[PDB]
Formats: C-alpha cells, structure tokens, sequence
C-alpha cells in the first residue's frame, strides 16, 4: 500500500502511445458496398466525327 | 583537327568513364504514359466571404484525381503603393484539409510566408509575389485578382494527386479562415480604412481525368500515399533587452518523422515583419528622411536581408538532454542551412534547421522522428536591443551580437515542423496511418 | 599512416536512446512496479545492459 | 464538355505517347532508404588564425561519412559600404584537401570567385554573397560572421561523402591560407587600415552518422569514388596595349579527363577585378562624376557584365598542333558557353570552355583527356586598349575589338581545369587511381 | 547528436527506412559512350 | 451541458465527462498518458474605461475593463479519479 | 450535371428566347406573372 | 445568413455519435437594457431535424 | 449567445444519434432565422436603423 503503488513514471507518458497507433479504426465507418467505375467511352460518348458512309 | 582530335585522346584513364559504356547521352528515352486530361473547375464556397469570416468548400467529384488548388481573391487598395505586403496571403489566415471527417493537415498565412521565405525562389518567388501583392506601384483604389496556390501535399506534385476516385465514400473539405484585417486594404496599422471593400473569393480545383484503364485501377485498388504534414504551435519570444541577452528553452510539441523545423520571430501586428524596424533604407516607414518612424514598417518592403535587425543571436536543438548539433549563430540557420538544403535566399528573421538531406523534395531523405523523442527543446539566445533604430549609423555600423531597440517588438514566435505520414485510401475511405 | 583505431563519435558504447528504453526493459522483465527486479537481480540487469560488436578485418 | 472532351479525342497520334503505357504520373513510388543522421561539429584549428597566417585542421573522425564543410570567419569593416567585395572569399586565400599526407585537391580564393561566376546563380548566388560579404549597406566598424562553403567534391554531394569509417589509417586534413590583406577589412587598395581586427575563424563539418548495417558495409568494403580535382596554374597575361592586339599561346600543363577549362584575366591588386575600370556607373570609385578615378574600382561593384571592359577578343584551344575548334570571340566564352551548358550568367572577364555537355553536374558527360595530349595550348587574342576610360562616350560607344586604356592593368591570367579521378579506399587507407 | 536521431526509429519510419532499397551515400555513375563536341561555322548562302 | 447550474463570470470549466458533477465516471482524460497537456488562453483587450458605466455596458465582445489588468493570478484545477485501496487495517493510493 | 459530367446548361437569355418562341397564350402570360410584376405594383413591393 | 434567412447544416462524420448541439449567435443591441426578451431564442425562428 | 437545441438527442446521451450506424443517411438541421428580433433590429413595429 505504501511502496507497491504504481506511479506515473517516465516511459508511460511516451508519445508512441498515440503516434504509433493509427486513428483509422476509430473514425472510419464500415462500408461493405462496392465502388463504381466506368469507361471513358461511356461518359464522353462515341465521338461522332468518324467516317461518313 | 576539330572534335576528332579529342576522340583520339583516349587512354587507360578513360576506361572508368567510357569503357564498356552503359549509357548514351545522345538518345533520350521517354516513357509511354496513361492518357489523361486536366480541367480547372470552380467550387462552391459555403459561409459568407469577408474579412474575419470562416468559409468552406467541398471538393466536387468532377474528375478522378486532384492536384493544384488556387484560391482567387479580389482585393482593392485602401491606400497608395507601399502600404501592403503580400495582402492576399495575409488574407487567407489559414486552410484546413479534412477527409471523411479526419483532419489531415493545416497551413497558416504566416506559414505561407515562412514557407515561401525558405522554399520558393528566383522568378518562382517573384511570380508568386505578383499573384499575392501589388508590385507595379499601384495606387489607391486599384483592384486586382490575386491567386493563392495552396501548399498541401497534393498541391505540389501529381505524384501525390489526391485520389477522389478512391475516396468514393468520403468528402474532402477545405476550411479557409479569412483574416480580420489586411494591412493596406481594410486597415492601416490598427486603424480601419473607411470605404474598404470586402474581398471577393472563389476556390478553383484542378482535376485530372483518367482513361478507362487507370480510372478502373484507382477505383478498385487500395492506395497508400506518403505525404507531408505541417505541425505548428505559436509561443511568446522571451523579450530581448538592451541590457541582457534573453534566453529561452522552448519545448516543442512535435511528433512523427520530421524533415525539418522552421521558425521565425515576428511583430504580430505587422504581417511578414520578422525583423526590427529601423531608419535604414526600407526598414521603416519614411526611412532615410526626417519623417522616418520606427514604429511602422515600409510595408511594401517589410522583409529584409539585413540580419542586423533580426532578434536571434544563437540557437541549438537539444534532444533528450543532448545537443543535436553544436550551438550556431542565428545567421547560420538563416543563410547556411537553406544554402545547403534548398538553394534559395532566406530573409532575415526566418530560420531553418533540416534533419533531411534535401527537405525541398518529396522523397524522404532523413528525418527526425519526434515520436521517439521525449524532450525536444529549441534553445534560443537573443541579441541585446540597445541600438538606436532611428539612427542608421547606429544600425548599419554595429556588432554581431546586438540589434535594434525596436527588436523588442518581435515578441511572437512561430515554430513549424514538416513531417511525413501516410494517407491510406481503402474501400472508398481516407485516413491517416499514424495518429 | 596515423594508427587511428576508432571514429571519434559517441556511438561507441553510449545508450543515447529515449526514456522508452526503460519501458523496453519492462518488456524483458515484468511490466508493472518492477523496481524490485533491478533492486535484486543486478547481474541479470547488467547482462541485459551489454553492448554488441561487429568486427572489421583489415 | 470539360476534361472528358479531351480524353475522347483519341486517335493514331496518341499511340506514341499513351498507347501501351509504361508509366503514370499520378502515383509516385518512393524508395525506402537507409537510416542516417546529419550533425554539425566544430573542428579544432591548429596553427594561428590571422591575416597572412596559415592554419590547419584535421577533420575529426566524428561521423561515418562527411560532406558539407563551412568555414566561418568574423570580420569587421575597415571602411563604409562600397569598400568590400566578397571579403571572406578574398580572405580564404586557399584551401588544400589532403588525405593520408597526399594532396587530393586545392582551391584558391580566385577559384572560388571564378567558380561562382560560372556555376552559381539566381538566389543561390545572392544568398551565397550574403554569407561572404556585406550587402545591406553596412558601415565602418560593422561586424559580421561569414560562412564560406567549401566546394570539394564531397562538399557538393552526399553521393561522394568521404567514408572516414573506411579510413582507419588516414586522416583527412584541410590546410588554409588566410590572405595577408582583405579589401575593405584590413586594407583599402594598397593602404593598410589602422586598427583593423584580426579574423576569428572556425571550421565546421557536417557529419553523417550511419546505422549498423550501412556503417558496417562502409567500414569493411573497398570503395571507388568518382571525384573531381582542380588543376590550376598562374600565368602572365600578354599585356594588353593601346597600340595593338596582344596575342599569346599558353601551353597548358594539364592531364586527366577534363570536364572543362575556365579562365580569367585580372588585376591582382583588387580581388575579383576581371575587367577594366571606367567612369560609368559601378565601373570605378566615384564613377559618373568629376571626382571619378578609373584606377580604383568601386569595390562593392568590382564585377560587371559589361564586356566592353573585358580584354579577350578571341580564343581557341589547340591539341597536339591542331585546332580543337574554330576561333571564337571572348563573348562566346563569357556568354554562350555558360548559356548552352550551365544556364547562369557569367560576369565579364571570366571565360568558360566545356568539353562536357553538363559541366555543372556530378555525372561525366564528355571529357578531354589531356594525358594523351603532348601539346595542349590555349591561344588568346586581346582587344586594343584605345578607349579613354574617363569618358563614357568613348567607353560605351566603342567597337567589338577595343577596350579601355585601364584594361592594361589586367596583367594576371588564371587558367583552371576541372577533371575526374578516382579515390580508392581500402584497408583503412585512401588513394588515387591516377597521378596524371 | 546525430546518433540520437538514428536510434529514434519508429513505426512511422517503416515507410521511409524499413526494408531499405537505396542509399544516398554511394553514387555510382554510369559509364558512357565516348564523344567530343565542336562548334563549326556554316556557310551562309545569299546576301 | 454538464452541471445544470449558473457559473459567475471569470470562472471557466471544461469537462471530459458527460456528467462531471456526479460520482459515477462518465468519461475521463488520462493525463498520465499525455506528455504535453497544454491550456491555451487568449485574453480580451482591456480598453474600457471602467469609471464610465456607458463604456462598460454598451461595449463589444472582445474587450473588457482597464481594471481587468488587476486579475494577475491564474488558478488551474483538475479533478480526477484514483483508487484508495484498503486492506488488513491499512490504506493508500493505487496510483501516484 | 450528373456524376460530375455536364449534361446541359441554360441561360437567362435563353429562357427569354425560349419563351419568346415556344410559350404562348395564357401559358406565357402566367409565366410572366411568375417572373415579373404585371399588375402595376409600386416601389417597395415584394414578390415571390 | 442574416435576419429572415433560412440556412442549414449537414452534420459531418467527425465522430460516431452525436448529442448536444449549440447554435451560437452574435447579436448587437438595437436599444437599451429592458428592450429585449430572450432575443437569440426569438432569432432562431425554427429548427427542423 | 448560445441556443442549445432541444431535440431528444440533445437532451440525453442515451439517445445519441449513431452517425456510425447511419452510414448512408445524412443528418441535417434546417434553421430559420426570424426577420425581426425585438430590441435588436426592431422596436415594437418600427425597424431600428
């Protein structure tokens, strides 16, 4: 009780307790939905300046 | 005769240079690349733009990747030539970058000035000044559009283009704080300028449009971009005195692998003032004549290379109780550090210390990881402020360790650190690898 | 020429690490109020505090 | 509309640029590197610092590699602004680089000036002057610390950092000569300045500390560094004259695969004076008025870009009896050579002829090996010194082949050559692959 | 000193120095095809 | 938000807890794991002539009384949780 | 704009030209009623 | 933003859950003490969730 | 001035809105500001210049 008590000594206040772990699992939201992507020939068009007949 | 006489001059000594040749200088090799286009698209700014206001914008999904961002402002001179100093830069008090709700980075008007002071140069710097100030002796009422390029990691190279395409579920927002006042535009020192106009503002983002193959690749894959971040804290400069050399041990609240530290001392009233005022040519309003007053700078000439007006005598960085290098004079950090590491010219009052071989690049080249340092201390010794600033002889003819009595006005200290982190883009979301 | 054996840099046998080093010692021993570990096993702590070498042949 | 309208505009002429793509620009691959740190350490200066004195320092084996070296000097002004010209440059009369007792290289105050004139530029040059001179109109009694970077091969790139760690038996030393006089500091022209202070000096070396794996390899493995060396000789200038066009053939006692030659003509009295003086702004003390003296320079403006004040009419290099190239005018060597090969601006009176595509770089890009030349000769033709320097009408309205009467004072000629050698390091000792 | 920085190695540095690929202290230059450059005057045809 | 009372001017509170006024822990900031916990304070400009009630009562947000410069002492408090262990007739704290 | 791609764009002048050509009769009048003041309203009048 | 205007906000995903929300306003008196009654409350005419 | 909102989630943490569980739905607040506020921009029926 008087000597076996844990004190907030050096080594426990190191910055690596925060900087070594990334904040990605605490802020990111679960998606589980696939992302889209489409060809450039789908949004722009077919470029009607081709041949004639 | 002619060039043939040199080719024949070939011996054993030339083997290390041209024997068993590996390359040829006469044939350039370029590589085939993906097909892409670039478009500059105007964004919608939320909140009212004006002095002292805080506004923001979400970057639209017009393209796949983004790089350069330029903020346009329209400012009108509130007085004649010489009353302003980089006023569009001063106006943009700061910008925050947030992705999906996580702050990634932040820049400050002073940082833009400090950054510029250290890393831009020559005509890059001049052209920059042309986009933020009035440099052709413009007069009161002059109206100009200013362009403030941003300095976030994706605004420097396509190499770090932000993959909006792979940030399918996250918004990217920029928060811009506008200064309450801009010298020579809406205020002259502390006095408001009657009739001053509020600035017009617009944010433009330059988008990259990808072809089918690259657009698909980006959307479907996870990405990891090694990017830069700016850390910053403000503090009080131990005020120097005519009779003593003030000293100060400043604890640096920095983390992550830092390429360099940068800092300046300034008069918080006068944007860009990193040196003392004096009656020498351009160092004060009216310098050179009877009206010279060392309470106000010649704003158009706010900066100077005259280190005599700088406050810092010497400095060192101590890490975990040990000197990281021998104590060097302030002029070292002002002239040599950037000579060696950047190659431009740093104005008086602005200092740099690199932990990197080439801090001006994007490729890491040695860093100081402050997440592994308990006691990061910047130790500063200041010059004595005994020089009568109103007498150019007193200033121009003085010693290495002294400065202007007006250097005691440089009470603000801005300490910056630029470091690396990793921006992870996965499953449509962005965030940082290291907290 | 000038029979200079070692480089004049402290990296010889100095422990220029941070105080996280002490936390690393708590990894090899019990990770709690471990003060009784160095208070008693001076030999174990000394063997845990020795330097490494990498010879260089001429 | 917008960027998609450019992407859709695709055809046969795009194939050579983007078909079967090899690279992108939108994701940079960064290369993971070794663990190293850089620290500035003060060296002890043996000998005695002072004007005209010699000193030396051993670079201490503080780090596992060395690069940048900056020599600090503290000087005071012996007169007002306009009296000094790069005084810390003048002060560092020379520096010798020695490894294991053998000279590797040697630079001269004039080389630093010549080098600067040709290879530094823009803000790099201005910031450079800020470290060696007084550029803010400082007055008599002013005190400044100057920083003179050295330009030895290892002082320019980490790529050639010297492995002190691999030199267990060899020391590397820097020997310095401090000029007997420095203009505007302890002398004004030929006159001594009473009460002038002696310099304070310190040599700083930036050390590279390697981690365990990298350090081990450097300590054990043999190395071959491609290095630069400066060859230099002083010659008398065929004295320019008002009555004619002096000419001269200077045999060049050079060897090794030379990147480039460089040279200047000067008045040894005044450091950095490569041109004639005249009563035109900046070309002399008091220029522009009745009191102007064309025999004393405006020291603060000693250098100039006005080629009319230079003395070289034309030149060529002859190798083993044959012309290397057709004779070209002095302005070719002053303006064109550095335009084409360096991209900076060279002051009048300083000339360059490169054998290299990129003489300013580390990587070999064409060299002239003078070791295979029995007779390497620089041929010079001088301008006629017929122009009265005290009369701007004559000074500024003249012809291509003439110069100032004061140009005859430019009696010294300094010819430099920069070449490539190999610094071999093994078993704790350094060595050069080639003597000549 | 510089050594106190080297030992300051962390998780954050894995992307900078972990599994190192390159160094900055050993430049190996390329051997190249031997050549010489000569400036030669051309004949200009016409006044 | 955190107490439900009314605090006098010049006294400030910042809670890390949902209900700091209670006994039950409801969120805490552990400063035993923070190296640099810094409180950043920006002060008002003491431009108001305190002897003129109009000057005080009709003024702006960023200013205060000239007599406000007399408030030269700063008192910063923090309230935390710890454990008082009691065993075999004796007590003491679990953490220092 | 759909998905970042411009599909179309109208201009105030187009609305005026469009109306001039394609609206008519009371549709046109009602349109005017929704975009202007057509009942001799006076200064200070407010309208949605 | 100003008197008579309708404005809105979208709550960003900075954290996981949201609770207390405070709307800050800066107002200036158009008359002396005794001429106002809970004016910031009056100002926020309505809020729709 | 500060005007705390009085929606259920603004009164107890127990009803905190789980933005985290609302991944595809946004939470918005629409605020209407009064055209007039007594003692600020109007005094009875009169406007305050």
């Amino acid at each position: 009780l008087l000597r076996g008590f844990e004190s907030s000594l050096r080594g426990s206040r190191v910055r690596t307790q925060i900087d070594d772990k990334s904040f990605i699992p605490y802020t990111w939201q679960m998606i589980d939905v696939p992302l889209a992507a489409a060809k450039t020939s789908f949004i722009a068009g077919l470029d009607t300046r081709q041949q004639l007949a | 005769a002619g060039g043939l006489s040199q080719l024949v001059a070939y011996g054993a000594q030339d083997v290390y240079l041209t024997g068993n040749p590996q390359i040829t200088f006469f044939k350039t090799v370029y590589r085939r690349y993906t097909n892409f286009a670039i478009e500059s698209i105007q964004q919608t700014i939320n909140g009212s733009v004006g002095f002292g206001n805080k506004v923001s914008t979400q970057i639209s999904r017009n393209g796949d990747l983004i790089t350069d961002i330029v903020v346009e402002f329209v400012l009108t001179k509130g007085g004649n030539g010489g009353t302003t100093y980089y006023p569009a830069e001063e106006l943009l008090q700061d910008v925050e970058l947030e992705i999906g709700g996580q702050r990634i980075d932040k820049h400050y008007n002073d940082w833009f000035r400090t950054y510029d002071a250290l890393f831009r140069m020559n005509d890059d710097r001049y052209n920059y000044r042309r986009m933020t100030d009035w440099v052709n002796n413009e007069l009161v009422g002059a109206q100009k559009r200013f362009y403030v390029p941003l300095i976030f990691f994706f605004n420097q190279t396509p190499g770090l283009a932000l993959p909006l395409i792979a940030l399918q579920y996250h918004e990217v927002k920029l928060y811009f704080t506008l200064a309450s006042q801009v010298q020579g535009v809406n205020y002259n020192g502390s006095s408001a300028i009657a009739g001053a106009a509020q600035p017009t503002m617009s944010v433009w983002v330059d988008y990259i449009f990808l072809d089918t193959q690259e657009r698909t690749r980006f959307a479907q894959l996870p990405h990891e971009y090694l990017i830069e971040q700016l850390q910053f804290t403000g503090s009080e400069t131990a005020t120097p005195s005519a009779t003593t050399q003030a000293s100060q041990n400043i604890r640096l609240n920095f983390n992550h692998p830092t390429k360099y530290l940068a800092w300046n001392f300034n008069n918080p009233t006068n944007y860009g003032q990193y040196t003392a005022l004096a009656n020498i040519p351009g160092a004060c309003s009216g310098a050179g004549t009877a009206a010279a007053t060392v309470t106000t700078p010649d704003y158009g000439n706010t900066g100077t290379y005259n280190e005599q007006l700088a406050v810092l005598d010497s400095a060192k960085i101590q890490l975990n109780g040990q000197d990281r290098f021998a104590t060097r004079k302030g002029s070292y950090f002002n002239k040599v550090q950037p000579y060696q590491s950047i190659g431009g010219v740093t104005p008086a009052g602005v200092y740099l210390y690199s932990f990197a071989l080439k801090p001006a690049g994007r490729q890491p080249s040695g860093t100081c990881n402050f997440s592994r340092i308990d006691n990061a201390t910047l130790s500063l010794t200041y010059k004595t402020c005994s020089i009568d600033a109103t007498s150019p002889a007193a200033v121009l003819g003085n010693t290495e360790t002294v400065t202007a009595n007006t250097a005691t006005l440089l009470t603000a200290l801005n300490i910056y650190a630029k470091n690396y982190n990793v921006l992870r883009i996965m499953s449509g979301m962005g965030g940082l690898a290291y907290a | 020429f000038r029979d200079t054996a070692s480089i004049g840099f402290s990296d010889t046998h100095q422990d220029e690490k941070t105080l996280r080093f002490l936390k690393k010692q708590i990894s090899q021993f019990i990770k709690h109020l471990k003060e009784y570990y160095p208070n008693n096993e001076l030999t174990k702590k000394l063997v845990m505090k020795y330097s490494d070498v990498q010879l260089l042949p001429y």
